[PDB]
């Protein structure tokens, strides 16, 4: 129970991981070459074209959590390993509809 | 392009000798090279999905 039985939920994340790796491949050939500070420029790009498209949308609760759709941070542990990661809030679909009749 | 020569002898009077001089600038670009350490290191992506 991972809110990934439902079909668009890994879709949204394979289509995302597709672009990241076009991207990456071709960041490779740069002068510098792959870089946590060109990393996060393009996955920015791409993670608002995504909210744009309206696939990420803001989280249910605000006050829990923030109004950001998605979070990207960098973090650094030594000077050898480095860490990017981005976290996301897929959107819902409707499947399940209740009506309750009354009588004044 | 501009070239433009100067005499450098009074006369012919003393020793017969004609003598006639230029000048020139030269522009050079050093170089300086400043020594440094490799280090290698490793960089992960992971994604993930929030709350």
């Amino acid at each position: 129970d991972n809110y990934l039985h439902f079909q668009h939920v890994p879709s949204l994340m394979n289509a995302i991981s597709r672009f990241f790796v076009q991207l990456a491949r071709q960041m490779k050939h740069s002068p510098d070459g792959i870089t946590a500070a060109g990393l996060t420029k393009g996955m920015t790009k791409l993670l608002d074209r995504f909210v744009a498209s309206g696939a990420l949308v803001a989280p249910r609760d605000p006050d829990a959590d923030g109004t950001e759709p998605y979070v990207l941070k960098v973090t650094q542990a030594e000077f050898d390993k480095w860490e990017v990661v981005w976290a996301c809030c897929p959107t819902g679909v409707a499947r399940r509809i209740q009506g309750v009749p009354l009588l004044i | 392009k501009s070239i433009a020569f100067q005499d450098l002898t009074t006369g012919t009077a003393d020793n017969r000798l004609f003598a006639v001089g230029l000048n020139l600038t030269v522009v050079a670009e050093l170089p300086i090279l400043a020594y440094m350490q490799q280090t290698t290191g490793t960089i992960t992506v992971k994604a993930k999905i929030l709350e």
